[PDB]
């Protein structure tokens, strides 16, 4: 959030990290997903690659990168102070990002920050003591349809209502990922009870060409 | 049909995208070169 | 003409919202890589030929023209690659259409980027996308590998010369990464910093190389719209705004969907017919967007007679963009959700034109201070004023997207901002 | 001959090809505002306050980034060439901290007078500003970091005259704040021509903090010592004293500035 | 950035002495002909004019800047060396 | 541009602050031109030669 470090012991240029090395084995093949030169451009994925490796991505890990590219760690850096889907403070194991633009907020999204922070303690962007959810108010997903909408670090929840969010987390704490995916049936984007665009078997290959 | 066939996506991890290119390399051809290694 | 039902049998985006095998072995039984041979061997000036005679605009916001867009690179060699890349970040609030496409179909979108790379001729094509988008990226992969196990790719566009690679792009959750050139940035690995436009993308591009920034819905229309139109195609739509166009739909509606249609169909329609009517009446519909975001608002005076043409709208002083319909209804805070896009435009640009660092920010706060009310009236016309600063005083054009949705809500809902300053006006 | 018909308020200028309009309207004196813009550093149009009416079109470009092609018009004192600055700069002014008589450069601002010759006598700005947190880079080069206007003019310099590459931009919005992303100390050579360059005085140097104000001084040009280029020099006095050394513009010595030793 | 103190022929002359008032601290001259600008138009007239009374004029000629080729799109290059970072 | 600001109010909006700091240091920058004004003061036309 304040964009600038503070070399705190946690977090300074000296933490334990360092790729495994079927993590250096991954490298060379996006390194040969982009030319020979201009191999500084790797940098969202490979900085996304240890964001999986681990969460928070310290300020070593951030300066490693530098290492196996030989690009300036400032040009690091500039990276992860701009995308928000990085994460450089020390994060929970769910990351419970939720949607809070027009269409979602629209159909009700307030209730559910409410039932989600009425229940937790965390009010918007803190943690809890466990260190297991760390709720965000972020802005768009995508999914603006499925209206109510939340991320669990790579996964959707949607369709869900102030009921179901209790449905959730009383699994999450104890339990697995929930089934990813709408709830009232609706299997992806359908018509919600009742589909009406396809309502037939299309056509097979070869129909309609244009004497080529 | 009604039922939802795009069911193989709920037991992914976070590592199984990369690990798909990683296997895409032998599937791939070479690349240019700048005539540099980089911008130095 | 009174256009609008499309018989099913022209769905070109079928398994839309499906089932049925999205992988390969089931996107063939859809109609897919089928006459691809010749569909590439023919000819790229052939293909770019066709496609203007089809009328195929833009899909995202600006409407441009394709043909004419690739075109601009079917030049001889000039020592270095030519590139594809596509706007697989959806961005806009409202447009999942892209979260749909590439699981459901993946190997249409495939195609485009095989089909329209020779089209203008190419070498390889990156796929961009929104980094939260995993297990949906992660359905590309599983459909890519299989092209190349099935000798569709690499090497062998299908058994022909032109050899050629989708490799995917993964990015970290930017709508600014959605728009044309940063996009090119962030595939560079850099900050998502646009660029200027006398370099356009197609004299240099990404790794200092021409591209073709296409976007999802005009590649992976390319296979079943150059087999199977191209003069037909034509036909639907209008003349200027010709095709069909992946719809969306959301907000205070009884069942939100994502439909598509013959395009430019009337607007009340899309809410009768499919998605069913807005909750509780039409006393309800205060204030309809029709498309994602960036395209200012619509009273409901206009909004019975509303057609869809990108340039019909523009009497009703929007542009479809994305296209991604969005609804209001009687009972709502309306300046609270207006608001809201330029709380959101806040958080989101990128910071470095100086009338978007300061401007959207500057917005944020004034219409943040109109929900309470407790402001004055004056500044009424001045936020007019600054959002006229802006149109033309920006790189990208997400300024025409911050300014717009606020000149939208200014020509028609003054009065309703002339309450609130009388309501707190009574309290002191 | 590898020239193109160019028209500024009529002239019948001509001009080699790859040349931006400033290229142009500076042959004439059309001197237009700058603040992304350096005649060495490169090119990146961020302020956009280099706006002007090319006749002919509804839309403005940025002179600082767009070439010049043949039958252009220019419009510099249009209507349109100026409402597209009187907002500018009323943007500008909208997170800057008013610290004009606290700022090191009183009379060498180059936004002072750019929100006088062209901006608005108002800042209807009546919101609230932000802040920014101040730096510890080093010894030479103080920090204020508030007023810093996101120009890029900086951050240009180390990577194509100085070859460091440090002082990244961080954020975006007006969140953004240029700086390093951590504590590191910018003292090498040519650090102290980062001074000269930021128009704003929002870096500058500490040994000539606050000793002195530019009207007052009185300028001697003449050349530097203490290496063997004998690079020349604007000498800066107040009252049969001295305050500064300064750059002075010969093309073949340095270019335009010094080193942080002889400065 | 601004240039418009150049386009003109200014003609200060040498420095003298600037003691220290011992009093005040104040600061102190004998030569009255120290601050003595004097704006011209063109260097053939400036000569002219200090000739004319005599003083051992001593000339610096202008300093034209080059026009340089400074083309945006050469940042974004793929072959060349001036890649740019940070846009 | 040509008359000082309300004090109070180069105390908070910016552009009235640098005009302030500008009129009571550089000042007008009038156009070049010339006038022979005047005036019948009690003595009669007093008048000015500004340049
Ligand atoms: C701020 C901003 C964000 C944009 N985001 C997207 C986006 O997320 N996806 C997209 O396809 N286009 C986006 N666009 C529009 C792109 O320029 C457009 O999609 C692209 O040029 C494709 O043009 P086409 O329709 O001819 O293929 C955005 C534009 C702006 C100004
Ligand atoms: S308009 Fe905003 S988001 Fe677009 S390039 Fe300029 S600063 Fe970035
Ligand atoms: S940079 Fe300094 S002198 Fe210039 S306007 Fe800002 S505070 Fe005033
Ligand atoms: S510190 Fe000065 S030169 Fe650097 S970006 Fe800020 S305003 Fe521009
Ligand atoms: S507006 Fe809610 S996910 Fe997009
Ligand atoms: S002065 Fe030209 S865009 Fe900045």
């Amino acid at each position: 959030a304040l964009f600038v470090h503070r070399d705190t012991p946690e977090n300074n240029p000296d933490t334990p990290f360092d790729f495994t090395p079927e993590n250096y084995k991954r490298i060379e093949a996006i390194v040969k997903n982009y030319p020979e030169g201009h191999q500084a451009a790797a940098v969202l994925p490979v900085l996304d690659l240890a964001q999986r490796q681990n969460g928070w991505l310290p300020i070593s890990a951030m300066n490693k990168v530098a290492e196996v590219l030989q690009v300036p760690p400032m040009r690091v850096y500039e990276v992860a102070t701009f995308y928000t889907m990085y994460n450089r403070k020390p994060v929970g194991k769910y990351h419970i990002q939720v949607c809070t633009t027009t269409p979602c907020m629209l159909r009700d999204s307030d209730s559910i920050l409410e039932t989600l922070q009425r229940k937790l303690g965390i009010k918007v962007g803190e943690t809890t003591p466990d260190k297991l959810f760390t709720l965000i108010e972020v802005e768009c997903l995508g999914a603006c349809v499925n209206a109510p909408m939340v991320q669990i670090n790579d996964n959707y929840y949607e369709d869900l209502t102030p009921k179901d969010i209790e449905e959730i987390i009383d699994e999450l704490k104890a339990g697995k990922v929930p089934k990813p995916g709408p709830r009232s049936g609706r299997f992806c984007c359908e018509p919600a009870g009742g589909l009406t665009s396809l309502t037939e078997p299309p056509k097979g290959p070869g129909f309609g060409v244009q004497a080529g | 049909t009604t039922t939802y066939k795009n069911l193989q996506h709920h037991d992914y991890n976070t590592y199984t995208f990369l690990d798909l290119n990683l296997d895409l390399s032998k599937f791939r051809l070479p690349q240019p070169s700048s005539g540099r290694e980089s911008p130095r | 003409t009174s256009f609008g039902s499309l018989k099913d049998e022209d769905r070109i985006f079928t398994n839309l919202y499906g089932r049925h095998d999205w992988r390969l072995k089931g996107a063939l039984r859809r109609g897919d890589w089928y006459k691809t041979k010749e569909i590439l061997l023919k000819g790229p000036d052939w293909i770019l030929g066709e496609m203007k005679t089809s009328g195929l605009r833009g899909r995202g916001g600006a409407g441009f023209p394709t043909g004419l867009k690739w075109s601009f690179m079917n030049k001889p060699s000039d020592g270095r690659p030519k590139y594809l890349v596509v706007n697989a970040d959806e961005g806009e609030p409202g447009t999942c259409k892209d979260r749909e496409i590439m699981r459901h179909d993946p190997h249409k979108l495939v195609e485009g980027c095989l089909v329209g790379g020779r089209a203008m001729g190419a070498r390889a094509a990156y796929i961009y996308i929104r980094g939260e988008f995993y297990n949906e990226a992660s359905n590309l992969q599983v459909a890519i590998r299989e092209a190349y196990e099935a000798g569709l790719i690499g090497k062998n566009a299908c058994g022909s010369d032109y050899d050629f690679d989708v490799f995917v792009v993964r990015g970290a959750g930017a709508y600014i990464c959605g728009e044309e050139t940063a996009l090119i940035e962030s595939i560079e690995g850099k900050q998502g910093k646009p660029r200027l436009k006398p370099p356009f993308p197609a004299d240099v591009g990404v790794f200092g190389c021409p591209t073709t920034v296409a976007n999802v819905e005009t590649v992976a229309v390319s296979p079943t719209i150059c087999r199977r139109g191209g003069t037909w195609f034509a036909g639907f739509g209008r003349e200027r705004n010709s095709g069909t166009k992946l719809f969306n739909i959301s907000g205070h509606v009884n069942h939100p969907c994502t439909v598509e249609e013959e395009m430019s169909v009337p607007l009340k329609e899309l809410i009768e017919k499919h998605a069913g009517g807005v909750t509780g009446g039409w006393d309800n519909l205060l204030a309809v967007i029709p498309g994602g975001s960036s395209t200012p608002l619509i009273p409901k005076s206009v909004c019975e007679t509303v057609l869809m043409d990108f340039d019909a709208l523009v009497q009703a002083q929007t542009g479809l963009g994305t296209a991604a319909v969005i609804v209001m209804d009687r009972s709502t805070d309306i300046v609270k959700a207006i608001a809201r896009l330029i709380e959101f435009y806040k958080h989101e640009s990128c910071g470095q034109c100086t009338p978007c660092r300061e401007g959207v920010d500057w917005m944020n706060k004034v219409m943040a201070r109109f929900v309470k009310g407790d402001a004055r009236p004056a500044e009424i016309d001045s936020l007019w004023e600054i959002s006229k600063q802006i149109e033309g005083h920006t790189i990208c054009a997400l300024g025409d997207g911050a300014a717009w949705p606020v000149q939208g809500l200014i020509r028609h809902f003054r009065p309703e901002l002339e309450d609130r300053m009388q309501r707190f006006a009574q309290q002191h | 001959s590898n020239l193109i018909e160019v028209f500024v308020d009529g002239q019948s200028v001509m001009v080699e090809p790859g040349t931006t309009v400033l290229q142009a309207c500076e042959k004439v004196g059309m001197q237009i505002p700058r603040f992304c813009y350096h005649e060495r550093l490169s090119v990146a149009g961020n302020c956009r306050m280099c706006l002007v009416e090319i006749e002919k079109a509804p839309k403005v470009v940025a002179a600082c980034a767009m070439p010049v092609m043949k039958g252009w018009n220019i419009l510099t004192n249009s209507e349109k060439s100026k409402k597209a600055r009187e907002g500018v700069m009323e943007f500008l002014l909208a997170n800057h901290p008013l610290d004009c008589p606290i700022c090191d450069q009183g009379g060498e601002c180059d936004l002072q007078d750019q929100s006088m010759m062209f901006g608005s006598d108002r800042s209807r700005f009546l919101e609230g500003k932000r802040a920014v947190e101040d730096k510890n880079i080093g010894p030479l080069v103080k920090t204020i970091m508030t007023r810093c206007i996101q120009c890029t003019r900086c951050i240009r310099f180390a990577s194509e005259i100085a070859g460091v590459d440090d002082l990244g931009t961080t954020g975006r919005g007006n969140d953004m704040q240029v700086g390093t992303y951590i504590e590191k100390m910018f003292m090498s050579e040519l650090s102290g021509n980062v001074i000269d360059i930021c128009p704003v005085g929002a870096l500058t140097s500490k040994p000539y903090a606050f000793t002195a104000r530019p009207w007052e001084t009185r300028k001697t040009e003449s050349i530097d010592v203490m290496d063997a280029v004998g690079s020349n020099i604007v000498v800066s006095t107040r009252t049969g004293e001295v305050m500064r050394i300064l750059p002075r513009m010969h093309e073949d010595i340095n270019e335009e500035w010094i080193s942080d030793k002889t400065r | 950035s601004g240039v418009n103190n150049t386009k003109k022929w200014k003609m200060e002359f040498d420095t003298r002495e600037r003691w220290e008032n011992p009093l005040m601290g104040w600061a102190s001259t004998a030569d009255p002909l120290s601050n003595m600008v004097l704006t011209f138009s063109a260097k053939e007239d400036a000569i002219a004019f200090a000739e004319k009374n005599g003083w051992s004029y001593d000339v610096e000629e202008k300093k034209v800047p080059k026009p340089k080729s400074k083309s945006y799109g050469a940042n974004f290059s793929w072959n060349k060396r001036t890649r740019v970072s940070t846009k | 541009k040509v008359s000082p600001p309300k004090r109070a109010e180069m105390k908070t909006s910016m552009e009235s602050l640098i005009h302030h700091f500008k009129l009571y240091t550089e000042g007008y920058q009038v156009p070049p031109g010339a006038t022979y004004t005047a005036i019948e003061a009690p003595k009669g036309e007093f008048g000015v030669y500004l340049v």
